[PDB]
């Protein structure tokens, strides 16, 4: 049991997004360079604007999905426990935090 | 850095990134994701170059046996035994460095042999057990893992030859630990009288009758007596019968030269 | 297959079913690419994996082979390679692994059927190995063709018995099979320390009790050591067994009745024990009444504690 370290958590997050990129290519397949300017020193990479848009969309979708999966957790945990005496929400979140200690 | 360039299908930038990242020797999570990257890209010649470097960065059998799990997944027989030949030579070449344990080298010898058993060459499966036990006489795990290979793939006289040795070492280590367990002596002698007959066979019978006082003890000497007697015998018989006998010496003189040795042993 | 077996020969039934079972180069990659393939890769390529296909293929071979095969025949060489291919494909069920080892023992290939048990036990998890070790250790000791040395049979037990109790199974029979055979081939009572280990693993009361009967046949010096070790609901049963040993060979038994009653609640069975020890004599209903008096006083003390 126990917790998962950050180097093991990062690999599992990297393994998970590779399966999201695998099925994204499978759902697409189901439906149907390097230039180095010598004067400036800058390196320009030419890439597809669709794959850059799909990168920007999927990060926003994962940002909203974790935002909504946490918002429902806020609305559920506020309306679970009311037995022990509280005063405000920061007291409830602290007295619940004492319960996970024991 | 990787999963963004994965998302852009820039396969030459993640490859350049991984070459740098595996140059700084980071750990086994990076390499295992780098061999999983080339499987995606089907670069079979490139992923074979990684395991050439991956065993040099993490010298240990779970990196070598991962590389033979790669090759036996693809069934290329010419490439797999080349990796197997490189893995077992490097243990021999780098014996003095002491970086592979006795349990660790037993996984290489067994996975080499059980692959050669599936490749129908039992004479290469059998001979490597002899070179490994001689090359390493210290590790008992490679000797004991030799036996399970004979149990599965060997002919019956060869198993009985090797079985007789492991029973010899295990009977020897209990009797050195436990002092007077007379029922294990009566098998350990009969281990050597049955299958070990030789100078050792006589010698243990000395070493047993060394260990021999109980009612539980003395009949073991009776066994060694006849074991000697079946094949001196009077001379050892007088030495043991000295435990005490005035009636015995009077019984001895009347029926030693008169009647036999069997009569002489009857007094004892 | 089934329509062609009736209309045409079983050799025709093999040949249409041989085309199913080509193991091409690499089953590990094809199995995985099929499972990862989202319904695009056909199951025509990974048709070899199917157990149902192999069992009824084999059952045609094992029915077609003669009662005396003796390894000269083509078919016995054919069904053995088809059986060994199932083990190499690793898709072999434990009832099917028995059917192949049974198959070799009928056709006098007994010493190769010990290889069959040897290959498969590694592959299976315990709670299933216990049913293979019964059939493997029984062929080693009971079957008439198996000429295995008594240090080789003792290897087969104490490789199993140590391995199988390590993962943790009751192992009541294997202890007894290593206990029963020791007289038929060796013939000394080393049986006890071989069977003591059943009582003290790290049902068990039913292994400890039958053997402490057995050394009262041989010799009382190795009985009385067990009577001590037997006592160290289940604890109460062990105390009762110790009282029975005392009756076979009385003060130590009564004091044991105290030790057991003090081991644990209820103690009336222990009263039956001491009463049995008193009844066993062919002396004065004085020590007995004193005993019941001591037991009653102890019960009163327990009531005071409660």
């Amino acid at each position: 049991r126990g917790g998962i370290s950050y180097d093991q958590l990062a690999k599992l997050s990297y393994e998970k997004t590779l399966r999201n990129l695998a099925t994204q290519t499978q759902n697409s397949s189901k439906q149907d360079k390097v230039q180095k300017d010598t004067k400036t020193g800058k390196i320009t990479i030419a890439d597809d604007d669709k794959l850059v848009n799909k990168l920007a969309v999927s990060l926003q979708s994962e940002s909203k999905k974790r935002y909504e999966a946490r918002k429902r957790q806020m609305q559920n945990a506020k309306t679970l426990y009311g037995v022990e005496s509280f005063i405000n929400d920061k007291n409830k979140q602290f007295n619940e935090k004492l319960s996970r200690e024991s | 850095y990787l999963i963004v360039e994965e998302s852009l299908n820039n396969v030459e930038i993640v490859r350049s990134l991984y070459t740098k990242w595996c140059s700084l020797e980071p750990g086994v999570n990076a390499w295992n994701s780098f061999v999983d990257f080339e499987i995606r890209q089907k670069n079979w010649n490139g992923v074979r170059e990684i395991y050439s470097k991956y065993v040099m960065a993490h010298p240990q059998m779970q990196t070598w046996l991962k590389w033979v799990r790669f090759e036996n997944r693809h069934g290329n027989t010419e490439f797999t035994r080349s990796v197997y030949s490189l893995a077992i030579d490097t243990v021999a070449n780098l014996q003095n460095l002491q970086i592979w344990s006795d349990m660790e080298v037993a996984k290489l010898v067994n996975s080499f042999a059980h692959w050669e058993a599936a490749q129908q060459e039992y004479e290469r499966s059998s001979a490597l057990y002899q070179i490994a036990i001689e090359k390493w006489p210290s590790n008992q795990l490679l000797k004991a893992g030799l036996l399970d290979f004979e149990k599965q793939f060997g002919d019956i006289n060869s198993i009985e030859e090797t079985i007789s040795y492991k029973r010899k070492m295990e009977y020897e280590t209990i009797l050195s630990n436990n002092a007077y367990d007379y029922d294990t002596w009566w098998l350990y002698l009969d281990l050597i009288s049955e299958s070990f007959p030789k100078q050792i066979m006589q010698t243990f019978e000395k070493a047993i009758v060394d260990s021999r006082k109980e009612l539980s003890k003395n009949v073991q000497w009776k066994r060694y007596i006849y074991l000697w007697m079946r094949y001196v015998e009077l001379e050892l018989e007088n030495s043991l019968l000295e435990e005490e006998f005035q009636r015995l010496i009077d019984d001895i003189i009347p029926h030693k030269h008169f009647t036999k040795i069997w009569l002489m042993y009857a007094k004892f | 297959a089934d329509r062609e077996l009736d209309k045409e020969g079983v050799e025709r039934a093999f040949s249409i079913l041989e085309d199913a079972l080509h193991v091409p180069t690499n089953p590990e990659i094809l199995l995985e690419k099929y499972k990862n393939g989202h319904r695009k890769i056909p199951a025509q390529t990974v048709l070899f994996n199917s157990l149902r296909i192999w069992s009824k293929y084999i059952d045609y071979l094992e029915a077609y082979c003669p009662k005396d095969a003796n390894s000269s025949d083509k078919i016995f060489n054919k069904t053995k390679m088809a059986y060994n291919t199932v083990i190499d494909l690793r898709l072999i069920t434990p009832a099917m692994a028995e059917n192949f080892a049974l198959f070799l023992q009928n056709h006098y290939e007994v010493m190769e059927s010990f290889q069959v048990y040897e290959k498969t036990i590694p592959l299976f998890p315990p709670e299933i190995q216990y049913e293979l070790w019964i059939e493997y250790l029984e062929v080693a000791t009971s079957h008439q063709l198996s000429s295995l040395s008594p240090e080789h049979i003792r290897f087969l037990f104490e490789k199993a018995l140590k391995n199988l109790c390590s993962n943790g199974i009751d192992c009541k029979t294997i202890f007894i099979a290593y206990s029963v055979f020791e007289e038929r081939i060796s013939g000394l009572i080393s049986k006890s320390i071989e069977i003591l280990r059943r009582g003290a693993v790290i049902r068990l009361q039913l292994w400890r009790m039958c053997i402490s009967k057995a050394e009262s046949t041989l010799g009382p010096s190795v009985t009385r050591e067990l009577y001590q070790e037997c006592i160290q609901k289940a604890v109460e049963f062990v105390i009762k067994f110790s009282d029975f040993e005392s009756s076979i060979g009385a003060r130590e038994i009564l004091a044991y009745g105290a030790k057991l009653l003090p081991p644990s609640n209820t103690e009336l069975w222990d009263s039956f024990e001491i009463f049995e020890l008193k009844h066993g004599d062919k002396t004065y209903k004085d020590m007995l009444k004193m005993k019941k008096v001591l037991e009653s006083n102890m019960l009163i003390d327990s009531a005071s504690v409660s």
